[PDB]
């Protein structure tokens, strides 16, 4: 009916403006995020250099460098969004996380979940696997105070052995504005 | 008994003739199409329709699996293979070879910026020597086993003889 | 080092020999294409006449 | 259900509920694509797209266009297949596995070809 | 100085052996690519000369 | 027809009807003129069947 | 001769030349001059830095959980958070030093120490 | 390229490409400013700004107001001028050098006097 179609052209003509605005806001924020990545990079390089020098002098008997006697459990940290509209970003993270689970349970470790973001906390609220701890309010603007708490909680869960024999992180690696993928890294041991 | 729906979006992008597959079809055709053409083109309609959907999807994805990416790059080279200039009707003995190049994957070493020139030089080379391929197709309607091996022995000699406008020689 | 330099001398001799084969094949290729376009020129002049 | 029996009618309402819900999401799907849906809807649309493609068949009359032969699927193997689909048994198989295929044995074969 | 120079020359000659093997491959493929490109330029020159006789006629 | 796309994917048999539907200035005339031009390779042979 | 950097987990925060820089570490208070051995040390929980060079008068700093790395040619100091004496507030630092949370009390003392008290 | 020469068709398709990129980038230019663009995109926008200026002409209608005579640019000079301009051969000239100008010899005359 023409009245319906006129309304739908009015609707779609509003949405085209609101999505074109958020394409341009996301085009601002990728530049700010790349600035904060390249500002956090020189510290990460110098802490790696300092840690290489200390490991050169050390006996290396620090717990985070050694395998547990029985592979009882594994931690997975999954990093994901609070905002929607991100597209396949969370689909890719959550698919790579479920693939990591298949490999871990193939070795015999059951995963235990730590989650950053509200979308993955929704996904693991629908699929009946528990989350041990979560964080939500900062995925678009993470601050070191947040990563301090996450890394403390992960290291406490590794050193507790109610504890994990290894732990991993699943997140998307930014490699260009046109190319990113979900990746899985073992952070400990 | 069918339609060749010419899409103005494809025509403005420069795909000419602008045959919009899936919505274009022939419902009598396939009975009358000569056996060699029917052997080479027997999947090409389906391979182009699945390319149009796969591209309309993947143009807004960061990355995809290697089998899908191979199907996409094949499809984009088949689209560059099918276009041709006005008032240049090809004889069927030249059409079936031009579609053999693309469907059998011999274009997979050639970049999308050179593919139309690659077919244009190859179809003159095979018109100048090895012409028993074109003559055989014309006089028996069939791309026989002994014409197929004699074609693949010539396409590889031409691929080493060819150089893209950017990148290396082909293989 | 004598094996490596012997392989360099061998590879340069092989490359010049097959380069001579490619350029000889191209002398045929340039006549072969020029003949087909000369036949096209005669056919087009016949069409006009 | 009085005429086709309960197991047919249950399946033929579960299939229609699913495709109806997918068609009532199509206005969002057209703009944003799949991932912006909620997980209870995204679960549904993933099976809806499989059910939608699995209602295709290689017909006896299609042989004059596709060259492939035609298939016949008995009513019992039809009900069973859509019962398993609507209960979610096949959600790990890709959408391309379901196109133009006759029955469960031929679905299994096509999935193993991929 | 001789025993030090013997191991110095042995390690240098081995490093140059690996470099000379790489240079054998790189010269072989560089000559091959230059010759094949020259064949394409010769055919292309003959195709343009063919076009020039077509329009001249 | 002597068009790669059409003789590959939508072959025109003799006594078919084949609709060259499209928009304005889309080459509909150029597909038909290419089809009519192509037939000269058969018209030179005197037999009424080619 | 020496060049100095002060670096934070998220920023290259400050850098200049150096000819005297001083730090207090779980081993004690230590100065670093234009030639010094390679050193690694951890700064105290309530820790402050003073940075001095041949080109100009020195600079005064508060640091949280810092680490120090030296070689006679280059010096780098690596920090969880840092605040300059021109940006530390005396009422906020005094309030933080009165707090019951151990890191906040240490950071309060760190900012009070950069404020010369 | 049948009715106009291949060179004319190529130059016009390239001018359209450059102006199509710039008409996409004008949203970023207005919302985020020129500094948001890469070195390759600012190198394009520099050419695109100059191309859209070089499409302006001092013309025989404007003789009424400016007193300066209107200019005719030959087709061959127009093609050759936009070929050199799209290949960037005038990037070091300011935008004001391209406004209201009667071909390539006249561009040199405005640009040296500016």
């Amino acid at each position: 009916t023409l009245r319906e179609l006129r309304g739908r052209i009015r609707s779609a003509g509003s949405i085209k403006k609101i999505t074109k605005a958020q394409e341009l806001i996301a085009t601002s924020r990728i530049a700010k995020a790349q600035a904060r990545v390249e500002a956090a990079r020189p510290y990460a390089a110098e802490i790696t250099n300092m840690l290489t020098e200390l490991a050169g002098a050390s006996a290396l008997d620090h717990p985070l460098l050694v395998e547990r006697k029985q592979p009882k459990r594994a931690g997975v940290l999954v990093v994901s969004s609070d905002r929607g509209l991100c597209g396949a970003y969370n689909a890719n993270v959550l698919r790579r996380a479920e693939e990591l689970f298949s490999l871990l349970r193939d070795e015999g470790k059951d995963p235990v979940l730590y989650v950053v973001g509200r979308k993955a906390l929704g996904y693991f609220s629908f699929r009946q696997r528990t989350v041990v701890e979560s964080w939500t309010g900062f995925s678009e603007r993470p601050t070191y105070e947040n990563a301090r708490e996450i890394a403390d909680t992960l290291v406490n869960a590794f050193m507790a052995g109610l504890g994990v024999d290894e732990l991993h992180i699943v997140f998307t690696e930014f490699r260009s504005m046109l190319s990113q993928t979900a990746v899985a890294r073992r952070a400990a041991p | 008994d069918g339609q060749c729906f010419l899409e103005s979006d494809l025509f403005n992008q420069g795909v000419r003739p602008a045959i919009n597959v899936g919505v274009s079809v022939s419902r009598v055709g396939g009975a009358a199409q000569i056996k060699a053409m029917k052997e080479v083109a027997g999947s090409l309609r389906l391979d182009l329709s699945q390319y149009r959907e796969l591209e309309a999807f993947a143009a807004f994805a960061s990355d995809l699996d290697a089998a899908s990416k191979a199907q996409l790059d094949r499809g984009a080279r088949l689209v560059e293979l099918l276009k041709q200039p006005q008032y240049s009707p090809l004889a069927v003995e030249e059409q079936v070879v031009a579609i053999f190049l693309g469907t059998q994957g011999h274009l997979d070493s050639v970049p999308v910026e050179d593919v139309q020139r690659f077919e244009s030089e190859l179809l003159e080379h095979v018109k100048a020597s090895h012409s028993d391929i074109f003559d055989g197709i014309r006089e028996t309607k069939k791309l026989s086993e002994e014409a197929e091996e004699k074609l693949v022995s010539v396409i590889n000699e031409f691929k080493k003889g060819f150089q893209a406008s950017d990148g290396s020689s082909v293989v | 080092l004598a094996d490596a330099d012997a392989m360099h001398a061998k590879a340069l001799a092989d490359a010049k020999a097959e380069s001579e084969k490619v350029t000889e094949e191209a002398k045929q290729d340039s006549e072969r294409i020029a003949a087909q376009l000369s036949e096209q020129a005669g056919s087009e002049a016949e069409r006009i006449k | 259900p009085a005429i086709v029996g309960d197991e047919h009618y249950r399946v033929a309402q579960e299939v229609i509920r699913i495709l109806q819900r997918y068609k009532d999401l199509q206005d969002i799907i057209a703009i944003l694509g799949i991932d912006e849906l909620s997980e209870e809807d995204k679960q549904l649309v993933n099976r809806a797209r499989r059910i939608e493609r699995f209602l295709s068949q290689n017909m006896m009359a299609a042989e004059q266009f596709t060259g492939q032969p035609g298939s016949t699927v008995p009513l019992k193997e039809t009900i069973e297949a859509f019962d398993k689909l609507t209960k979610g048994e096949f959600d790990h198989l890709p959408e391309q596995a379901f196109f133009l295929i006759g029955g469960l044995d031929d679905l299994a074969k096509k999935a193993e070809s991929l | 100085a001789e025993r030090e120079a013997m191991l110095a020359k042995t390690a240098a000659d081995n490093r140059k052996s690996a470099e000379q093997v790489a240079a054998a491959q790189a010269d072989y493929e560089k000559e091959m690519a230059e010759a094949r490109a020259q064949a394409s330029a010769l055919r292309d020159e003959a195709r343009a000369a063919g076009r020039s006789v077509v329009d001249e006629k | 027809t002597g068009i790669k796309a059409i003789d590959a994917m939508t072959p025109i048999g003799r006594g078919q009807r084949q609709l060259i539907i499209g928009d304005r200035k889309t080459g509909k005339t150029a597909v038909c003129v290419d089809t009519i031009l192509n037939q000269r390779e058969a018209w030179l042979t005197g037999d009424p069947k080619q | 001769d020496l060049n100095v950097e002060i670096v934070a987990v998220e920023r290259e925060l400050w850098s200049g030349p150096a000819t005297f820089v001083f730090t207090r570490t779980t081993a004690g208070e230590i100065g670093i001059l234009p030639r010094h051995i390679p050193l690694v040390a951890q700064l105290v929980d309530d820790a402050m830095v003073r940075v001095e060079r041949e080109g100009e008068d020195d600079l005064r700093i508060a640091v949280d959980g810092g680490f120090l790395s030296v070689t006679e040619e280059t010096v780098r100091i690596l920090v969880e958070n840092a605040q300059f004496e021109s940006e530390i507030d005396a009422d906020a630092a005094k309030e933080d030093a009165a707090s019951d949370d151990e890191r906040t009390a240490a950071w309060g003392r760190a900012r009070l120490r950069a404020l010369g008290q």
